[PDB]
């Protein structure tokens, strides 16, 4: 009725994973070892007549240096024994290779773990893919799967929470190389893409929170807690429910334009929200700051095209739309003239849960604001400037052509990243 | 000296633009369409933004 | 609206309670790097 | 004996169909178990209209329970009135439309019609006479809007006499809740105006505005919202539960209030709206009712009189009170602001009084008018359609469930000409 | 059945009409919460004057509360009679008056004045028939001032024939409380002029000088001050609700009062006034009324009435008197002061004899006097104005806010004709 | 529905906020935790637990002061977010104070200001507490309301400032910097009271039996007039005066908006439980040459628009008395063209006293509020103080070197000689 599948893949994807289960586990009732000391466990949770809970995802990666802690660490006891694909060697920061070599080859387990997933959930909503624009398990194995679950599947949504190249914040030097050439494969085969970097975040858990050296646990909860709220509605009673694949006909207006933002406003401490009133006109203001963002983009150079907002816990309906009122009155967030209505609202029955122990602070009420913009077509600027200055001589297209395929790909980076250039600009020009 | 009273009064100089009286329950818009995107917009040669169908 | 004989009448001048306070306007410099830190960070070593 | 039968589509019609099988249990005094606790007998002898028998004394409701998204049949089958429902009509989908027309109307919403007109037929069979189709539903949704019009469009050319009432909630003027709100929104009407002879619009900020300047409720809730609309609801249907001294059913609401077979949009109300802490500084008499009744404060459509020029008006009165004061306010209405009603028409107003006033209050009445100030809405709904349609904003969506570029230019057309014969007369 | 309906604009409107409605509810014996609990019958039957109906036996006043700040809800709605109006009547602001023109009559007023003719229009066509509007106000401030001159013009076009009652408080020749009195009275009286039928103009300073020396008081605290405006406020429709041997209403103390349509400024005042210890001494007879009645020291304006000669002369007496002593003492204090009174006007002065007076007294009055010397105010007014005007010392506060210069010029030049007018017919 | 947002910049102004944060909350009910033992809502937010939040921010560039605040018993109170510091200190310049380290750091006081202001419906005005002397309470606050000007509009701006007193100072670049200060006053601020360090040191030194005085006892007796300010804000009274007025009944002439603070009975505690004052001589006790908080004498020019705030149990018959005797005598003179002169304001609250502190407890207490002529002169001296450093350029390349130019100095001199005319045409008579 209400099942969805989510595919973790890569490194940041399983991490990410291994983050989230802890928030999927803690919402319900279900124990970190799969029992329990109600219909609403079913579209992330399946049950086993001896009380055991299997979740609905995969966990596929071709190095077993991280899926090995979760096979014998705190979570072994949950996740399905064959869910928990392992591979040999590493596909090295290489597209080529996790995507032509070693990549083809492991599918033939992944797409197959993916069919008995399917096969047990009646009411199939969608795919979140879970992983990393810029390795190789990441950006080259996730994009072959995407491909494949594509021509498989048909018109089933497909959706992207994937880690984008910071404009500074960089551990690889091949990120431009796997990164851009992923784009070739995503937009033809996808309906939505979250996509979040590391430096905002960092300033996000700096400063709004204020935890000082950041691990990556942080960072993959408070991504856990964002795509909590994007299946809130799947499983709890609201007001204004919005399921998944209302999703898209309210983000998406054209096929190529389905890059949006993400943003959650009540991330703040413990002894921060303490002394604060967290009333609904202040939480959905603050999801339009530049310094909320979970990518580093300036709205004020961009112009928004569509929203969404998904309220949780003890919302009011009455101030939300005067919250939105004053927000319509304000020059300071600018539309695009063929866009005269602009927001959609959804308010359900659930307050946000909070790790024990965790950072975060105990609230009723989030917000969850996604949106498309034109100040997205600056982050592709960057990378293409990074490709037009390292493929000028020929870098590292020795290490891409070595796994037997030619260089065209390459070539064909620059026409379609103009292209998609090209008509943001298009798509933003006023009535002139 | 006279000319120096007039001078003392002028007002003043502002500097917010006044923000904008709107009327609740009636049929109107908070920002007002900028009747050129309403039938002064043409389309453009490249707009084959359609459905992207099923694979073949 | 003067579709009729009534009319609304019509303040000459701006109303205080308009004049409110702008919304999310302003660029808060990053806390990351060297390039611009806010002074409420201690920075870390540049080498 | 003379019945109607009620439908509903989607979110905001189920849960507006639930405060209406609320309201109007209580006032034929009906537990949520299911049998009579009413303590009175002019509450029993006309039960029938909106209810069926049972073995037992069981009063089951005649209603039609239709959504392609099952979310909110949990939500009214586990609420407080939800075990009077029959389990046979609860027909449902597995997957929702989603705020797209085309999946509520064609590819995935007509393949669940053959099940839902069966349980309609059934119910229209065992009933001696029909009269009306009640239906609630939103505007601009996805299976709201999307297969509701094809229910009525199937139900009309198959019934083709009977009288039918939407009781739908259109888009805000001031806030949006979707972005496809204009394409839903005049798509879907175009097939309002050549199937249907009484719908009722409801906006939603107007019902925001009476809870907050009128009743004075600092957290006004949706279940405090959808009881609003449920009072006009059960109000309009008054004298055919109840006798009274001038009687008029559903039927003799239609010659009296629609001159044209396309101008039959109409606005709803309820007089007797005042706050508790003004309860008991008012008196409730004649004069108060029908001076609020012909405010802006008492209406669910954004639209003011001043816009436009009422043609029709209609006004149930229920209680026990005289005619002749009645009579006497609705001519000093007439002749004070005769600028705002039209003058080819002598007498402009249509009134009713039944003889059982609702539970607590001692008096009620119920407002419906009929004026070309509607024609501001659809001004602005083609505005806004004309301005999404012409970039190509969100045909994505539409185009590739067979859909043609022609049909939004035929209702665009619909529309503007709608205007132009609102603004004619 | 002959209604009339009240207004209140302003904080020094507010208090001084708030008080207003103690001394009518206990002289028609009306409990705080609105029950009745009175001993006599006769107080009831003329209650549809002033008042309202509920169910269960309940009254509650007509009455419009207008206010630019809820700075006074908070005290009024908390004072001794706070529960008896109607929370649906009430009428607020939210930004602050600021003591000027404009924020009353152009940019924050003109806001206000649609939403203030609705309940205007809830209250004046709920009645039987109605005789008027009711206003209290001052001359020297922003919201009294300005709003409410300008509530008089929105009333006025929509009812031609019926009579405006305002009711002024005018800055005093010695005592100010505040720095922009001269340009809020002249911006007032320049349209004051020509839209009520009778303005009341009332002093501080005079009724001040009242207060300490006539019923001597030492510590004279601003609701003795609204109780002594009050006495006069309700003395002058005490026509309208109790009978009386010589019955005189509102519209009869219209007609007789001005021989010209610009000459309807008029001086109150109260007779039977006496100290604390001195109440149980002796009965009052109707020869001691006429001399507290036609003194100086019992005017409620500052100006003189000496300084001129009286026009138009008042009397609501109300008590069980007889009526030849009630002509013959008015026929001798115009036998006395030849000089005060014009030559022009045979009878200068009406008589009005009711019968029901105030709770505490047996017997009571009310003096109403249109007289030339109040051309002494204006004057005085005007020589305030221009000593700000011929170096435009607050010009700066109005002309940026949509005032313009020369309007100033014309409502000089108005207060100019209105002195001349009124020195004319001496 | 009656807020005011209060900002302190530099170290003169956060040390006075220290102070009036503390009599706020003894005016009110509020430990300084902040929790509780309904007109509190001017100065305080609420929480669900049921903590008050100051309305007011505390920036500075040196962290000094900020951080022993927060070390100190107010943590608790205040949230980490209104206290911002700064890396490096203004270092005594205009030119610093807001163009390299203080040009960037209000891109976060504004955001936290527009966080405060969203949070009320009923903002009128902003309190914004700085110096004339330094760098960062004369630049960084010049260029911030500068900004607040085309941020909110005609909302209205009350700075308490203080001025260099006539013949003592601390800084040496003080008359220098001071007029470089008024260049963005006399079109972005509406009323900044002058309140200087001498005539305070005098007023302790007469009517008070005080020895070695300490800034915490100036700080007090600012504080005071401040929260006198606002009582009718806060409280009921017979004459309810706002800030919105404030701006129209005390200012004539947009440029002559600086007027004086005066409080009267500052009667020490050991000479309290013997006289009892009256009303008669407490007006009086406000127009005396050696009673006010600024060392200008008054005879020096004749009055304008005064504003007198009684709090307590004053009854409006004798200040009638005390205005009408306050008219009679000819030392106290106004000006031709403002015939009514006065303004009364009238309270129910008597001031509150504070705990191991210098006041009494008295029962009447007027805060005397006016604007004179005689502050030309006040003006005059720091111009010819200027012009006599200038004349040999003396600390010029102390501030060229940081952004700012000659240029800027060749349209600075001239306006507050035309401040001077200013004055001077408007105190003759016609
Ligand atoms: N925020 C966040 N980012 C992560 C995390 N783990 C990995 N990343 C990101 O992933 C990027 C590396 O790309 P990956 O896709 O993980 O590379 P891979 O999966 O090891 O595949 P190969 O590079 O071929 O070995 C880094 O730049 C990180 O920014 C995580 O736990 N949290
Ligand atoms: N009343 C009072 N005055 C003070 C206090 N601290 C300093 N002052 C005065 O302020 C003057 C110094 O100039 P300021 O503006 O305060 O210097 P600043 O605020 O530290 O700014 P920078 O020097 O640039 O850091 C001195 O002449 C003192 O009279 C104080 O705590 N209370
Ligand atoms: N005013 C009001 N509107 C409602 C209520 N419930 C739902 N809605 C409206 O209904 C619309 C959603 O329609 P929906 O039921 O989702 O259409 P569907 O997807 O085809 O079933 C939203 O635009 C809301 O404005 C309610 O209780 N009051
Ligand atoms: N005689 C008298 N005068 C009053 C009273 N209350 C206020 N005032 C006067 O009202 C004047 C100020 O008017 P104000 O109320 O500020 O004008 P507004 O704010 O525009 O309504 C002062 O000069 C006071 O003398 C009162 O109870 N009695
Ligand atoms: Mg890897
Ligand atoms: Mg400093």
């Amino acid at each position: 009725m209400r099942e969805c599948i989510s595919i973790h893949v890569g490194q940041a994807g399983v991490q990410i994973g291994n983050a989230c289960w802890e928030l999927y586990c803690l919402e319900h009732g279900i124990q970190p070892d799969g029992q329990m000391p109600d219909d609403s466990f079913n579209t992330f949770f399946s049950e086993t007549g001896a009380g055991k809970h299997v979740p609905r995802a995969v966990f596929v990666d071709l190095e077993p240096t991280v899926v090995d802690e979760v096979r014998t660490g705190t979570y072994r006891q949950l996740f399905h024994p064959e869910q928990l694909i392992t591979g040999k060697e590493d596909a090295a920061n290489n597209y080529a290779r996790g995507h032509y070599t070693i990549g083809k080859e492991i599918v033939d387990l992944v797409l197959d773990r993916i069919r008995k997933l399917a096969d047990l959930c009646t009411g199939l909503q969608g795919f979140l893919i879970f992983h990393s624009f810029g390795g190789g398990t990441g950006s080259g194995f996730a994009s072959l799967l995407m491909e494949r679950l594509s021509v498989d599947y048909g018109k089933k949504s497909k959706l992207e929470f994937a880690i984008y190249p910071a404009p500074q914040v960089s551990t690889a030097v091949v990120e431009p190389y796997n990164s851009i050439l992923t784009t070739h494969t995503t937009l033809e085969h996808s309906d939505c893409a979250f996509m979040v970097d590391n430096e905002a975040i960092y300033d996000i858990c700096r400063r709004n929170l204020d935890i000082e050296r950041p691990t990556y646990t942080n960072l993959n909860r408070l991504i856990g807690q964002i795509v909590s709220s994007i299946t809130a509605s799947l499983r709890f009673d609201g007001a204004l429910n919005v399921d998944l694949t209302e999703f898209q006909t309210n983000l998406v207006p054209y096929p190529r334009i389905h890059f949006p933002l993400a943003t959650y406003a009540p991330v703040i401490s413990a002894e921060k929200a303490y002394h604060e009133q967290l009333s609904v006109a202040e939480i959905t203001n603050a999801c339009f700051e530049p310094a909320n963002q979970m990518v580093k983009c300036d709205p004020r150079h961009g112009k928004y095209m569509a929203c969404c907002m998904l309220y949780r816990g003890d919302v009011v309906p009455k101030d939300v739309n005067a919250a939105i009122a004053t927000i319509k009155t304000k020059r300071t967030i600018q539309f695009v003239d063929w866009c005269p209505t602009g927001f959609k609202v959804g308010i359900n029955y659930q307050p946000p849960t909070v790790v024990p122990g965790g950072d975060l602070a105990k609230v009723q009420r989030a917000v969850c604001m996604l949106s498309n913009t034109t100040a997205i077509a600056e982050a592709w600027a960057r990378l293409d400037h990074k490709l037009d200055l390292m493929y000028a001589k020929r870098a590292f297209v020795h290490w891409y052509v070595g796994e037997g395929m030619e260089e065209g790909e390459f070539s064909e980076a620059r026409e379609d990243l103009a292209a998609l250039e090209k008509d943001y600009e298009e798509v933003g020009v006023d009535s002139v | 000296s006279r000319k120096r009273i007039q001078d003392l009064s002028r007002p003043k100089k502002q500097w917010r633009a006044p923000d904008r009286k709107l009327f609740w329950g009636n049929q109107d818009p908070i920002r007002p369409v900028s009747r050129n995107a309403l039938k002064a917009q043409m389309t453009q040669r490249l707009e084959n933004l359609a459905q992207s169908k099923e694979v073949s | 609206v003067w579709v009729g004989t009534w009319r609304p009448h019509r303040p000459r001048g701006p109303i205080m309670a308009l004049y409110s306070s702008p919304g999310p306007k302003y660029l808060i410099p990053p806390t990351t790097g060297f390039v611009k830190h806010t002074p409420t960070k201690l920075r870390a070593p540049a080498y | 004996m003379r019945e109607i039968v009620h439908l509903q589509a989607g979110q905001c019609g189920n849960q507006i169909g639930a405060k209406f099988w609320e309201v109007i249990s209580d006032e034929h005094g009906i537990d949520p178990t299911g049998t009579y606790h009413g303590d009175s007998d002019l509450q029993l002898e006309r039960i029938n209209v909106y209810y069926n028998e049972a073995t037992g004394g069981k009063y089951v409701p005649r209603a039609v329970l239709v959504d392609l998204e099952p979310g909110t049949m949990d939500s009214v089958r586990s609420g407080p009135f939800g075990q009077i429902f029959r389990p046979d009509n609860f027909v449902f989908g597995q997957s929702g439309a989603g705020n797209n027309w085309a999946k509520g109307h064609y590819t995935e919403g007509a393949e669940l019609v053959d099940s839902v007109l069966d349980v309609v037929r059934k119910e229209a069979e065992s009933c001696d006479c029909l009269q009306g189709f009640q239906l609630t539903h939103s505007l601009g949704g996805g299976t709201g809007s999307g297969m509701g019009t094809l229910l009525i469009s199937k139900i009309r050319e198959e019934y083709p006499d009977r009288i039918m009432n939407t009781f739908s909630v259109v888009p805000s003027p001031k806030v949006s809740d979707t972005v496809v709100e204009p394409y839903n929104a005049t798509l879907s009407v175009h097939q309002l105006v050549e199937n249907t002879d009484e719908t009722y619009c409801i906006d939603n900020e107007a019902l925001y505005d009476i809870c907050f300047r009128t009743l004075k409720l600092t957290t006004p809730t949706y279940g405090d919202l959808n009881h609003l609309v449920s009072a006009t609801m059960s109000g309009v249907t008054t004298c055919l539960r109840f006798p009274g001294q001038l009687n008029a059913d559903l039927r003799k609401l239609a010659v009296n209030m629609v001159p044209f077979p396309r101008l039959h949009f109409f606005m709803p109300g309820f007089a007797p709206l005042t706050s508790r802490g003004s309860q008991q500084y008012r008196a409730l008499t004649v004069p108060e009712l029908t001076q609020q009744m012909f405010d802006a404060k008492n209406m669910m459509a954004a639209c003011d009189p001043r816009h436009g020029r009422y043609l029709t008006v209609a006004a149930v009165f229920r209680g026990r009170m005289s005619m002749k004061e009645v009579d006497e306010q609705m001519l000093n209405v007439q002749n004070k602001n005769s600028s705002y009603f039209v003058e080819w028409i002598p007498n402009n107003v249509k009134t009713a009084v039944c003889d059982i006033p609702p539970r607590g209050l001692k008096m009620s009445a119920t407002f419906i008018g009929n004026s070309t100030a509607i024609q501001e809405l659809f001004k602005r709904i083609s505005e806004q359609f004309t301005a999404m349609f012409r970039r190509k904003a969100f045909l994505h969506w539409y185009t590739g469930e067979g859909m043609d570029e022609m049909e939004f230019t035929e209702a665009e057309s619909n529309m503007n000409d709608l205007v132009s014969e609102y603004q004619q007369y």
